[PDB]
């Protein structure tokens, strides 16, 4: 029913209301937010003052960005990750 | 219900939203002050701290923000004022 194209953009507007209002926007009206005061909440939630962030702030920023990459670098490497997705496919033809 | 049951689920949902003008910390005399369960908002003129689920704006004082280190090293530092509610009973 659902075309390809429209699952993207199911995806697109939960990452863009994921990175510009927090999750405040699952449980009513969307309020914005800036992102360095957000994972200050997000950092006081798992136990760590905020005071911990902004005095480290740049670094952590780098770290982040260096994970993203390697995912990049991941999946194209070690062709059995995404089994679980091609089995499915699989399965099925050999059944017809 | 016949062969099931039913859940009748009562849940709290913000309605009415303004928006202001925030900040990370307060730089007071050399050093950050940083809110304990609040947020620094603005109105126009005058900052406050208020709950985050909530307008109920509260003066800045030193039991209410909690004090870490100097101005330097924070991007969005501001400049203010804290009340320290002690001088009244000095004198
Ligand atoms: C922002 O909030 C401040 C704090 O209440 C307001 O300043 C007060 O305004 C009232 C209304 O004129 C005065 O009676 C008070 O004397 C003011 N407080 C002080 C300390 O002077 C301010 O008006 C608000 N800003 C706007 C645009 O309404
Ligand atoms: C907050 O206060 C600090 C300290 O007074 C300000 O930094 C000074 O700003 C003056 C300009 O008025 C410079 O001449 C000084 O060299 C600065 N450093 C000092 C005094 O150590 C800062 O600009 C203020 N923040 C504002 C106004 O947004
Ligand atoms: C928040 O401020 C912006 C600034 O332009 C304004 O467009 C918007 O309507 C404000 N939000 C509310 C709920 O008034």
């Amino acid at each position: 029913l659902l075309t390809d194209e429209m699952i993207a953009q199911y995806t697109s507007a939960l990452l863009a209301g994921t990175i510009t209002s927090g999750w405040t926007f699952g449980a009513g009206p969307a309020l914005q937010i800036p992102f360095p005061m957000q994972m200050a909440y997000r950092f006081n939630g798992i136990g760590v003052t905020q005071n911990v962030l902004y005095e480290n702030q740049k670094l952590i920023a780098n770290q982040f960005n260096s994970a993203i990459g390697k995912i990049q670098d991941s999946l194209s490497s070690t062709p059995s990750a995404l089994g679980k997705l091609q089995d499915v496919v699989n399965h099925n033809a050999q059944a017809l | 219900a016949p062969h099931g049951v039913v859940f009748l689920h009562v849940t709290y949902v913000p309605a009415q939203e303004k928006n202001f003008t925030t900040a990370p910390a307060i730089c007071h005399d050399g050093k950050a002050h940083f809110p304990r369960e609040g947020v620094f908002v603005s109105n126009g003129t005058h900052w406050f701290v208020t709950q985050r689920n909530f307008y109920e704006p509260q003066i800045i004082t030193t039991d209410n923000t909690f004090v870490s280190g100097n101005c330097d090293v924070v991007i969005g530092i501001v400049n203010n004022t804290v009340y320290d509610p002690l001088q009244p009973e000095l004198d």
